[PDB]
């Protein structure tokens, strides 16, 4: 069963019950959740942010990062509906690949650049880099969109849809064997980006204890804050990558010969693949929504 | 005061690849847009090149396009011209002419003192008609130009300038815009007109009045003089 | 549609924007302190190190301090305070001294309560400097510190009516929530004067970061 | 000494020493120049756009 | 001593007297006939956004087409209004400055502040650049305002209680008039050229005749700081706006107080005040950040002119009377038609 060759990757795909039993509810509640709070923190950004300071801008893209994610997640939703089938042609069925993926680059990078700026803000307080034009944040973050378009425009190019057996697929990750840079970028850009985090959460909980800042509240709650930010992206962005490096534990030992021991670490990766974009509903909230100002 | 200092001079075997220095002295060279200007010994002047302030803007005319190259030294406020492939019509004077462009602003107020280059062996046509005219001091004649496409702009100014070549020394502005008359030159000198066509009254003219009268446009690139007025007598 | 000269007037407006820009990047690179006193509590003494308005500028460790000492304008303090509202820090100096002077500790206290109460000043943290503090043990190993406070419970040791000082200038202060009151028992010794602004300036500054970051 | 007091009588006085218009007829040459000068106030009457310099 | 005092005491009782004889009834029962202007269109037709801090000072050139623009980053920003082109800037020595002047030539350009020290730049230099023609010394306190009577005679207003009439020429106080008791915030010069007004810090303004210098009036009835004066158009009367949220208009013939212009709904202070070309309107900019225009004649609330982010500080009409501009004390100035 299954093993179904995709491409030429000599390899097998599993679509059971489960995922329509569990997925809908929890991605409706993400989809809703994340419509209103990213609703009202682009609204705020783009009627009530007169500041729009260097910061601001790349909270800005982060959110519209993660508005593009939750407006995905209805054309998936559909696709789990009917136990992995898909019926909307091969165009949209790119586009959501691509909109998923660069999208969830775009909020990791953007992430691990709004903790690095808090760290050079914090850190280094006497450093040119704090204080930067709208201009120059405009340019690299627009430099960093076109990244994450570049490392993924690979699959928009491809007939993505795939005879899922009698039925349509478009899993990308669909789990087999040969190496690719897409999963390998998917664990890269998971890795790199903890290091960066907590590095940078580090140095400012270090500096700012060391220099007797602890005492006013809202250094305090800015402590909090750090580590809430660093705790919700481990917590959210691990388990979709430690079941990866399960399947690739089990690909290497085994192969995808017999796999009926895939058979529902697959369906838990799709669980965890659930965490990514449950995430999204945080990024307003410990960002932008509980800050101080608005 | 303003000291424009040109060199680079003499004769020139055809098809070199000479250069033309100009060293400014009394202004603040760094701002000031600088016209490179030729004139053939018995002919009129004719405008072979401009660069702007900090060298983000720079034209050259479709005669020497390609072969002639302009350039700026502001830390030693100096001004250069290179010249490649030379012929013989290149023969001329030379004069590294000063323009500073804002609201209210008076271009082409100073001119250098020129150098000689002797070399072996869509335009707007701007005609001043007659070109020698025996004039007497003491009298009053209107000279006249005539140009090809209306001068007049929508803002509302007619971007037209004349000027005099006073026997032996450099050219000076006379007026500027057709109406505004430049600093130091006394109230006889007095324009207007309307599109394609502008004259000019000397009230009270006198000596030191002799030369040829230029009439040039400034509407858009490149620049045409007209073929002057020679005033005898 | 513009003309050449229109095109050129452009490129001269360009030009000035750019001068503008690059020089707005170089002065919001110096931290600003307004210097404030009583005309001897110190001002001069704390600036020895390093008609009108007066200004000084200096270097320490990469970074440019500007200090406006006001000085002597014997004007209306409110109409021109609000010219100075958003500098990083304001160095109140005063001199410990003057506790037998004048009643003159009640006229510092008067202006620390005006400027630290101000509306301009709502964010702005004050770097506190007691000076003349050899002075100040002279003074209290024969004058009591009682005749200028006749409400202290205390000896006539230098420790303990210093704290007391500084205490009861420092709760002065309405918004003890948004700023801070930095204090420094400064002396001839050495640049550490210095360094401690440059510690308080730095605070401040990390703060304003947070507060750009909106996570303050 | 007290020359200021000096100084104050002397400015009271030649303040005292002074014509005094009538305050209505002085409002009446006020809005008299208004509406004879409110034909060409742009300010006033919204001015066409065809030759405001400001159109944009 | 106490015989002075009570002269003074029975001048001022019967100046108060006289002002209240020739006083029978308030103008508002004279014009209540003439039809309001109504509501006023207002839009922001330019907006000029080269200054990067706060704007303290600003003045419209006799061409109504460039106007110079004084912030607190040390720099005079002369502006071509109609394209927003920036003709000029001005490196300042002091970047603390409150006032700022534009010549009725163009030539020449005025600049002051906390320096005490009014400074005079030639604009029209054969050397293509602006450069401190001359510096005025001599106040003991900050200039506030500075207006150009002709090319070499300028009047400041300083923090010092007086004013003073310079000649640029030799660099002197040709003239000083001493008869505030407060810092002189403000001043106006009259279409003739030959009176001024200026309004102080003890609530009171005062007229002075510039061709020998004394205070020919003086008007009072504010009950706070006085921080803007203007003269009306035709010159017999002037506004002042003060820091008790009222506007007040004042003659020099009946030498008393006319309109109140005030609401409940306002209560921050004035800081600009300026007619229009034909004195229907008065504009008034205030700390609110918004800019109110009211009928000169009806006491009414004509139009808002609210674009401002911050406090409003300077404000401007043409001569023309073609548009106004305020200069507010975020970085950057509007222009309103
Ligand atoms: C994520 C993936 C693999 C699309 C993709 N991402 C990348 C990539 C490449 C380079 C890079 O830097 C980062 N990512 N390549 O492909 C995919 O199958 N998506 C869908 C799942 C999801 O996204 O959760 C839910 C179920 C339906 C399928």
């Amino acid at each position: 069963d299954h093993f179904l060759e995709i491409d030429k990757k000599n390899c097998c795909v599993f679509r059971d019950d489960f995922i329509v039993k569990v997925l809908p509810p929890v991605l409706g509640l993400e989809f809703i959740f994340g419509l209103l709070g990213n609703g009202l923190a682009l609204w705020i950004f783009c009627f009530h942010l007169k500041s729009w300071k260097s910061s601001r801008i790349f909270l800005f893209n982060l959110a519209v990062a993660d508005f593009l994610l939750i407006i995905c997640l209805p054309f998936l939703m559909d696709n789990y509906v009917r136990r992995w089938d898909w019926k909307f042609g091969d165009i949209p069925c790119r586009l959501m690949l691509f909109m998923l993926a660069m999208n969830r680059q775009g909020s990791i990078i953007f992430l691990t650049v709004v903790a690095v700026d808090r760290y050079f803000r914090v850190v280094h307080p006497h450093h040119a880099l704090n204080k930067i034009s709208n201009r120059t944040a405009a340019i690299i973050s627009c430099l960093l969109w076109g990244i994450t378009i570049g490392l993924t425009v690979h699959l928009l190019k491809k007939k993505m849809p795939i005879q899922n057996g009698g039925a349509n697929l478009c899993s990308s990750f669909s789990i087999c064997h040969t190496f690719q840079w897409h999963e390998a970028m998917f664990l890269l850009e998971f890795f790199l980006p903890l290091g960066i985090i907590l590095f940078c959460s580090a140095r400012i909980i270090w500096s700012l204890r060391q220099r007797q800042m602890d005492r006013h509240a809202k250094i305090k709650r800015a402590i909090t804050f750090i580590m809430v930010v660093a705790i919700v992206f481990v917590i959210c962005f691990l388990p979709s990558v430690v079941v990866r490096i399960r399947i690739f534990w089990l690909l290497h030992t085994s192969g995808t010969q017999n796999c009926e021991v895939y058979r529902s670490v697959d369906l838990a990766f799709f669980i965890t693949l659930s965490f990514t974009y449950m995430n999204s509903m945080l990024d307003p909230v410990v960002y932008y929504f509980s800050s101080p100002s608005f | 005061d303003v000291q424009l200092v040109e060199s680079g001079g003499g004769l020139v075997q055809p098809g070199g690849s000479r250069k033309l220095s100009c060293s400014a002295s009394g202004f603040a060279f760094s701002s000031f847009g600088m016209h490179w200007v030729r004139q053939a010994p018995e002919k009129g002047l004719e405008w072979v090149a401009y660069i702007s302030s900090g060298s983000g803007t720079i034209y050259y005319a479709d005669t020497v396009k390609g072969r002639f190259t302009i350039s700026r030294d502001d830390p030693k406020n100096t001004l250069f011209l290179q010249m490649t492939s030379l012929r013989s019509e290149d023969t001329a004077m030379y004069y590294c002419v000063r323009s500073i462009y804002y609201y209210g602003s008076s271009p082409f107020d100073f001119w250098g003192q020129g150098t000689t280059l002797t070399v072996s062996s869509s335009d707007i046509v701007m005609t001043q008609a007659t070109s020698s005219v025996p004039v007497t001091p003491g009298e009053s004649v209107s000279i006249s130009c005539r140009s090809s496409k209306s001068l007049l702009h929508s803002n509302g100014n007619t971007y037209l300038y004349w000027f005099l070549q006073r026997p032996g020394q450099s050219p000076q502005l006379l007026i500027y815009r057709m109406s505004n008359l430049a600093s130091g030159v006394p109230d006889r000198f007095s324009g207007s007109g309307s599109g394609t066509a502008f004259t000019l009254t000397i009230s009270r003219l006198e000596a030191e009045d002799v030369g040829v009268y230029y009439c040039m446009q400034h509407l858009e690139y490149p620049l045409t003089f007209g073929a002057g007025t020679k005033l005898e007598l | 549609t513009l003309s050449a000269e229109d095109k050129a007037a452009v490129e001269r407006s360009k030009m000035i924007d750019r001068n503008l820009r690059e020089d707005g990047e170089k002065a919001a690179r110096e931290v600003k302190l307004l210097l404030l006193g009583a005309g001897e509590s110190g001002k001069s003494t704390i600036v020895k190190q390093m008609t009108g308005i007066v200004e000084t500028h200096f270097t320490f460790k990469d970074l440019h301090f500007k200090m406006f000492d006001v000085g002597a304008q014997r004007s209306e303090r409110k109409k021109w305070i609000h010219c100075f509202e958003g500098v990083t820090a304001i160095i109140f100096c005063v001199a410990l001294s003057d506790y037998d002077l004048v009643n003159r500790m009640h006229e510092s206290m008067k202006l620390f309560d005006s400027i630290c109460n101000n509306k301009w000043f709502t964010d702005t943290s004050i770097i506190l400097f007691l000076n003349k503090k050899d002075l100040f043990e002279e003074k209290i190993k024969k004058s009591p510190l009682t005749i200028c406070y006749p409400e202290y419970a205390g000896s006539n040791t230098y420790e303990e009516a210093a704290a007391y000082i500084q205490c009861q200038f420092e709760d002065l202060n309405k918004r003890k929530d948004t700023k801070e009151i930095y204090t420094h028992f400064t002396c001839s010794t050495d640049t550490k004067n210095v360094q401690f602004v440059f510690d308080a300036v730095t605070d401040v500054i990390i703060k304003n970061n947070l507060k750009d970051c909106g996570l303050f | 000494s007290i020359a200021q007091a000096r100084k104050l009588v002397e400015q009271l006085k030649m303040e005292a020493n002074i014509d005094r218009i009538k305050v209505s007829k002085a409002a009446a040459d006020l809005m008299a120049y208004c509406e004879a000068h409110a034909k060409e106030d742009p300010l006033l009457t919204p001015v066409p756009a065809s030759e405001n310099p400001f159109r944009e | 001593l106490d015989q002075l005092r009570q002269e003074a005491e029975q001048l001022k009782n019967q100046i108060r007297d006289a002002r209240k004889a020739c006083a029978d009834a308030t103008l508002s029962q004279i014009t209540n006939n003439i039809d309001p202007v109504g509501r006023i269109q207002m839009r922001t037709r330019r907006t000029l956004r080269g200054h990067l801090a706060k704007i303290y000072a600003m003045h419209w050139g006799t061409d109504s087409r460039l106007l110079v623009s004084a912030s607190q980053d040390g720099k005079l920003i002369i502006w071509d209004s109609y394209t927003t082109n920036k003709v000029h800037a001005i490196p300042l020595r002091s970047s603390w400055v409150m006032t700022c002047a534009y010549a009725p030539s163009g030539n020449y350009v005025a600049c002051g502040g906390l320096d005490n020290i009014c400074s005079i730049y030639n604009l029209k230099t054969r050397e293509g650049n602006v450069r401190v023609s001359r510096e005025l010394a001599g106040h003991t306190g900050y200039l506030s305002c500075c207006r150009f009577l002709d090319d070499n005679q300028i009047v400041t207003s300083s923090g010092d209680t007086t004013c003073a009439l310079w000649d640029i020429e030799t660099g002197q106080q040709t003239t000083t008039f001493t008869g505030h008791t407060g810092d002189v915030m403000s001043l106006s010069l009259a279409p003739d050229t030959r009176l001024f007004v200026s309004g102080a810090c003890d609530a009171s303004a005062k007229l002075w005749d510039v061709r020998e210098g004394m205070c020919r009036q003086t008007f009072t009835g504010h009950e706070s700081d006085i921080n803007a004066i203007c003269f009306f158009p035709n010159g017999n009367a002037f506004a002042t706006g003060s820091d008790d949220a009222t506007c007040r208009l004042f003659d020099l013939r009946a030498d008393q107080e006319l309109m109140t212009y005030s609401h409940d709904n306002i209560i921050c202070g004035i800081t600009s005040v300026s007619f229009s070309k034909s004195g229907r309107l008065l504009l008034a900019g205030y700390d609110d950040f918004n800019c109110n225009v009211w009928d000169a004649l009806k006491a009414d609330r004509a139009g808002v002119l609210a674009g401002h982010d911050n406090r409003v500080s300077c404000l401007g009409v043409t001569d023309d009377g073609m548009a106004v501009a305020t200069g507010s004390w975020d970085s950057f100035l509007k222009i309103w038609n």
